[PDB]
């Protein structure tokens, strides 16, 4: 059962089934929020989100 | 206030997504300028029972 039990060797205790899972779903942005010093200037990567 | 962006020889205002005007040039010299509203911000008071 070692492919389901948590990894003490990984920073946030992650399956790695859920590595996977994780990163082949994308979400909206990279981060989930937008500061409000963040978009003060216009990247090119500043999408709808701010 | 200030800019980093750069217009075309004869473009005179940026327009973003929502259609309004966010970036305006002098009409008395060669240099572009920001608009962003004044400082805002929603206020959240926490409080036990009255």
């Amino acid at each position: 059962f070692s492919q389901i039990l948590p990894d003490p060797s990984k920073p946030s205790k992650r399956s790695p089934i859920e590595d996977l899972l994780f990163n082949k779903v994308t979400l909206a942005d990279a981060g989930f929020i937008k500061q409000y010093g963040d978009c003060l200037g216009d990247i090119a990567a500043r999408d709808l989100i701010c | 206030t200030e800019s980093n962006k750069k217009f075309l020889p004869f473009q005179q205002f940026g327009r973003d997504i929502a259609d309004t005007t966010d970036a305006v040039r002098d009409p008395q010299t060669l240099e572009i300028l920001d608009i962003t509203p004044c400082s805002f911000g929603g206020v959240s008071v926490i409080t036990p029972g009255t």
